[PDB]
């Protein structure tokens, strides 16, 4: 019983582990989304400045 | 406190853990002298 | 509880602060016009007003307008109580005549005056935090004043400054020489530590690590405020090594002169390349004693290092920390001072970086490292030949002189300069006896 | 019925002291808040040891806790199990030792130091015998070295036959935590030495290899590391609680185990600590514990006792086990191995068993052991302050704080004179 | 000059010692 | 845990490396995006790890002019390296090793030993390098004299194995080949661990003969070359029988200091349509490693005498076959040995089948690695030579050379130093009669 509680403790750091690196991707995501945005921003600044 | 410690711990019901003899009583086997 | 109170002088300190204190507002959940959307966190930079606001327990001072008027007229306008902000009617024109001894007596009163409800309205004081820069008049003079204010005053509390170093190959003007030797020589006697900032070595940072080809201000000061953020956390939140600014301070001065020490930040890593790195707590470390993510263009191979205190925020095994110190420890490049074996200082705290919407990659380990080196000897001499070739032919000191400065005073200024480098050299000399 | 205060004082001693706290109730069943959901009656005929009856089925910790900054009590309160302590006990300050042994033995400590013997006082007075005391402290460091001392002393001055177990993390071999490790430590030792009756050494470095390892704790919290710290306190102190056959107290194992009235700093050390996938292979029996407390590995110090001699060691046994067994044990490890232990003072060991065994465990152990090597701890503190005093460094501060230069000589000395006689009566 | 030490840690042996002599 | 650091120096080098990442992409199952499509460790060696296990290479690309690091940063593969991982310059060194060496060399030679040292903090216990390179053009010589340098002052106890191209005796690409072959070999005769030769010439004729095609590329080229160093590179890789370590070639290879150079081939080289029609033995590809026009550099190895042999077998290989195989190829006369080594055939046995990229290598389960350390080479050693001499004598395009910054006296250095190379490939060669 003291090993499965040891191995429960290891299932608790893996998702511990998986958490912290979902929310690293969604919150990179977002930062890749708006730094598109800013991109995107800019090509029409340049295609309104063309005309 | 932690049932992960480095050190153990357990959570398994003490209650039950106790065996009596043939012309004795049951004792508690953790806490027993 | 725990409370320091925020200076910022100048144009340099207003807008680092305007940078600072959206960064707090956005780590604590702080509404960006004071009130909280829904209690011993917010309690050591923000005050409650008894109801339901939350004013900050700065103050900003500008010698002349616009500066502070870009704040009261933006977003961060109900933030600010308005009489902190102290604007005075008439520029210090680069000048540290003008910071320090004629357009200082009408705003300095009124501020020492607007610190003392700040400390009153407080029941443990620990520390300041004053903002600045060793170039224009109003950051060199007026942090002059307020610093021989404070001292007479509340001498027993720490004070730390944020100094933006003159550039040692750009500049942006040409009496900064004379300020900044003004201003250290008087800040000397009365600082308690005082944080160095370079703005060419953020250029170089912004090129190489953020991949920014056109960067500005608003980046510059945000990844200042990143390292303000990141020291004063630990009295912000919960850590496992918790540690106050005294901590900072008692750890980081050899001598009592010796009160100048460099910031590196970690992770300057730039969203669309955090995808291919670890950002582990051994590589972050090894990227902290990189000769190029230094804060202060200086080269730390000319130099040894006195003592280094190592900030880590987010999840940080401490003993990955542990690991990496055995490792930086190790190498033969990153060379000490023999009479300080104890160099690396653990700080540790569970609040992961915040992410302001822009350019800073979202990391959950983050190490600031504040070393003091002797490397900055070099840096000070090659201040001291800038003063040097404009003194010998009274350059522009006819402006100071007559304008409430003396002649006799950049003497002094010269010669404790000399006295700072010869205990440079008397630090950096071995120890034979 | 005897009586054991835990004073705490600094980061160190708050979460380690916690972890006391909480390891201590799980093994007696006290819950979160004091009632006694437990088992055995055994686990309450002796809780006057540890825990004040509140009128209510409250057993409350006698616990004074000393921090010169509140913040890390702020922390002792959220954790779970740390709700339990009296709240005139927390005896805050907000200030700052500001790490400066200086600040917290004159400055910030002495308006505290009253208000903590006040605390101490009333918990001495509410007693049958108070035995002794119990420190955790970071010698290393400021709340921990300053306030200790200056608490550690006033305890020693007033109350004079009272014995005073220590548990003090003594600053690492390897890398440091506060530059003035060397000074903050040099002034410490200097007191602990002339007041204290049992130390016990229990250095960073050593829980850390003993997590990666032995236990291969992967990601190791502060909090494990803490667990291990704790085992060791219980079982020292264990005889005085539960039950069992050959009982030894507190005064017991120091009267058996201080040759000379001065090598008291001792070496820790738990017994059955396994792993996370070798104790499924692992089988327990006075040989193979033996074979493991004295494994240098476990000793939870920093000077591998091989290069140095051993003057007394203690074994605090604890479990249903075979005294034959014991004895064998100790003596068979005591002839295999004889160049170390030392020969001027011989049957070495000293076996001592308390019957009611861990809680999730058949048998266990607290091996401490008084090595003439720790010498080696002590010359690098030595050896790194010799290279802080001559070239004046970082000493503004202390010397502002009112303390000569002397004050710092006079403690060089000490140690230096303390690490003398372990090679002295090290020799032989 | 500056005797300070002197009788500072002379007066600390000094009221020790009495205070170990009163008990 | 074995974890190996390429450098891919000049455009021979990168587009290898090419190849070579892509293979070694499709074999452990790396799309080129760097996610795992799992649904253990036999990735840790070249790939490492980050958050999410978005996997990415240990390569250096390096090249001092642009453009050939940029079809790949605009490529199919422009996010499984990281971005500034690939080291570009903005100065072609011109065919010159002067400048590859003594110029343009500085301006990159700092961050590329950064990003070396990071990549080697980035691993457990390092088992080698691969640097990749050809003995033509500028960046290719001289950087590489560079940068064997400095890896061997930084990392003077690793092993460092690279594969050369060499400038072959008939093609030809530039004219100062001989000069930069010359001079580079002369740099790197006293630091380069182990040199595999590989010549464009054999494998031109190769992919005429038995790749039946005959209009191929260096796409074809590079892939071979792919193929043999996922062939060398495989049993730090995954399990095999008789597991092979880089240590373990450098020890087998090599009896000398000096005479480091072996000659690889490969085995199942055949073409899909040819393949259905033939045996995939053990014995029939040892045999075809040991004809003479299979190899990958040509070299007649019936003008000289074998040194050493190590053989990588990759498959369905039994390692009782390759017992009969070489007690056969040591019963033929032909190949005939040198007289103090009479062990000569070195035995590795791996598990993996070959798995090959869309392209024009065949369905094979037995593929195997052939490393000849032979006398032979002192033939195309002298060919060589015999070109730098004629070059020489009139001072042909030595101004560049002496104008750029280097000295006069480095021609001569070289010119002694590799006679003291062929006198070293000479003794090494006849019987011993003492
Ligand atoms: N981050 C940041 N740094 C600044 C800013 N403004 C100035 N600096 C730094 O400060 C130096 C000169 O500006 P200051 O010393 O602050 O001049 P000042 O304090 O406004 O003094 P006055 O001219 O009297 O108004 C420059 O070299 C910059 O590096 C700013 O707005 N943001
Ligand atoms: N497989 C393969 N071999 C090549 C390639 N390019 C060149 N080679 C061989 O290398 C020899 C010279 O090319 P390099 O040494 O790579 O020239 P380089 O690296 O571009 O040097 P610079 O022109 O100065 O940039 C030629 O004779 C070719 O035989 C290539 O792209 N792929
Ligand atoms: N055993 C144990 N040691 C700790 C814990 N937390 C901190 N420490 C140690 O305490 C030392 C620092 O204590 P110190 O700076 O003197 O704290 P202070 O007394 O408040 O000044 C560090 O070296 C830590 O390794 C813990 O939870 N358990």
């Amino acid at each position: 019983e003291d090993r499965l509680a040891k191995e429960k403790r290891e299932v608790e750091e893996a998702r511990r582990q998986k958490e912290l690196v979902e929310n690293t991707r969604l919150g990179l995501n977002a930062q890749i989304t708006s730094i598109q945005a800013q991109r995107q921003a800019a090509r029409q600044l340049k295609e309104e400045e063309a005309r | 406190v932690n049932p992960g410690n480095p050190v153990f711990s357990c959570m398994l019901d003490p209650r039950s853990l106790h065996t009596a003899t043939s012309l004795s009583k049951p004792k508690m086997i953790m806490y027993k002298t | 509880q725990r409370e320091c109170i925020s200076v910022h002088v100048g144009q340099a300190g207003v807008q680092i602060g305007n940078a600072c204190w959206e960064l707090y507002c956005l780590e604590h959940g702080i509404q960006p016009d004071g009130q909280m959307p829904s209690d011993d966190s917010f309690n050591t930079f923000f005050s409650e007003t008894g109801a339901g606001k939350h004013v900050p327990r700065a103050v900003f001072v500008d010698l002349e307008p616009t500066v502070i008027d870009e704040v009261r007229t933006g977003t961060y306008r109900q933030l600010f109580h308005p009489e902190q902000l102290i604007t005075g009617k008439e520029d210090a024109a680069n000048n540290y005549a003008r910071g320090h001894y004629t357009i200082g007596k009408e705003l300095i009163d009124l501020v020492l005056d607007r610190i003392r409800k700040l400390a009153d309205q407080c029941t443990g004081l620990q520390g300041f935090l004053i903002f600045h820069s060793f170039g224009g008049g109003t950051g060199s003079g007026f942090t002059s004043l307020l610093m021989e204010r404070l001292s007479v005053d509340y001498g027993k509390k720490s004070k730390l400054e944020f100094s933006i170093y003159p550039a040692p190959q750009v500049s942006t003007a040409v009496v900064e020489p004379y300020n900044s030797i003004l201003t250290t020589h008087t800040t000397l006697e009365h600082s308690d530590c005082a944080f160095m900032v370079d703005n060419e070595a953020i250029y170089d940072i912004c090129r190489r690590n953020l991949d920014i080809e056109r960067p500005t201000y608003t980046n510059l000061n945000r990844l200042i405020s990143q390292i303000v953020s990141s020291i004063t956390a630990s009295l912000r939140f919960d850590g496992a090594l918790n540690v106050d600014l005294t901590e900072f301070q008692t750890n980081l001065v050899p001598y009592p002169r010796i009160h100048f020490p460099l910031a590196t930040y970690a992770p300057v890593i730039s969203a669309e390349k955090a995808y291919h790195e670890q950002l582990s707590v051994a590589e972050i470390t090894n990227a902290c004693f990189e000769p190029a993510n230094q804060m202060v263009k200086c080269d730390p191979r000319h130099g040894k290092y006195m003592a280094c205190c190592l900030l880590y925020r987010g999840d940080v095994v401490p003993k990955d920390v542990n690991a990496a110190i055995a490792a930086i420890k190790t190498k033969r490049s990153i060379q000490f001072v023999d009479w300080c074996p104890t160099g690396f200082k653990v700080g540790i705290n569970y609040q992961p970086p915040t992410v302001v919407p822009g350019d800073l990659a979202k990391v959950q380990r983050a190490v600031c490292m504040l070393s003091n080196t002797t490397a900055i000897a070099e840096a000070w001499a090659r201040l001291d030949h800038k003063f040097d070739l404009m003194y010998a032919k009274r350059a522009f000191v006819h402006w100071y002189v007559g304008e409430g400065m003396e002649e006799g005073e950049f003497s002094e200024a010269r010669e404790d300069m000399a006295a700072l480098e010869k205990d440079y050299e008397e630090v950096g000399m071995d120890s034979v006896e | 019925m005897r009586e054991i205060v835990h004073l705490q004082a600094g980061q160190c001693g708050n979460q380690i002291g916690a972890k006391f706290w909480e390891v201590i109730s799980d093994e007696h069943g006290i819950d979160p808040t004091g009632t006694y959901h437990g088992d055995s009656d055994l686990q309450l005929e002796r809780i006057n040891v540890y825990y004040n009856e509140a009128t209510g089925g409250k057993y409350v910790p006698r616990a004074v806790l000393v921090d010169l900054e509140p913040g890390t009590m702020d922390s002792v309160r959220s954790g779970p199990f740390g709700q339990i302590f009296r709240p005139d006990n927390f005896v805050f300050g907000q200030s700052g030792a500001g790490n400066n042994w200086a600040k917290g033995h004159y400055t910030e400590g002495a308006e505290l130091v009253d208000s903590v013997l006040d605390v101490v006082r009333k918990e001495a007075e509410s007693c049958d015998c108070l035995q002794g005391f119990q420190l955790t402290h970071s010698l290393g460091g400021g709340t921990g070295s300053g306030m200790g001392t200056l608490l550690i002393s006033k305890i020693r001055e007033e109350y004079p036959d009272r014995i005073m177990n220590t548990f003090s993390v003594v600053p690492s071999p390897k890398v440091s935590d506060t530059v003035v490790e060397p000074y903050n430590a040099t002034l410490s030792v200097h007191q602990l030495v002339e007041n204290t009756d049992e130390t016990y050494c229990i250095d960073n470095e050593a829980l850390y290899d003993i997590c990666f390892r032995t236990l291969k704790l992967t990601t190791p919290t502060y909090g494990d590391l803490n667990h291990l710290v704790s085992a060791t306190m219980s079982g020292v102190t264990t005889c005085l609680r539960f039950p069992g056959q050959l009982n030894a107290d507190l005064r017991k194992l120091a009267v058996n185990m201080v040759p000379f009235p001065r090598l008291h700093f001792f070496m820790p050390g738990f017994a059955p600590l396994t792993s996370r996938g070798s104790q499924q292979y692992r089988a327990l029996t006075v040989p193979e514990l033996t074979q493991q407390m004295f494994d240098a590995k476990n000793m939870m110090a920093a000077c591998d006792p091989r290069h140095g001699r051993y003057l007394t060691v203690a074994a605090v046994f604890r479990g249903r086990m075979s005294m034959k067994e014991v004895d064998e044990q100790m003596l068979n490890v005591q002839n295999k191995n004889s160049s170390y232990f030392v020969e001027w003072i011989p049957n070495n060991v000293k076996t001592a068993v308390c019957d009611i065994p861990p809680r999730g465990l058949k048998m266990s152990a607290t091996f401490i052991g008084n090595s003439t090597a720790i010498q080696e701890l002590f010359k690098r503190i030595s050896e790194q302050f010799t290279a802080m005093f001559r070239r004046k460094a970082f000493l503004h501060w202390y010397t502002g704080e009112g303390m000569d230069e002397m004050e710092f000589t006079e403690a060089e000395s000490n140690m230096n004179d303390l690490g003398n006689p372990v090679v002295t009566r090290g020799a032989c | 000059s500056r005797l300070q030490r002197q009788c500072k840690v002379m007066e600390g042996e000094r009221r020790a010692y009495s205070k170990e002599v009163h008990q």
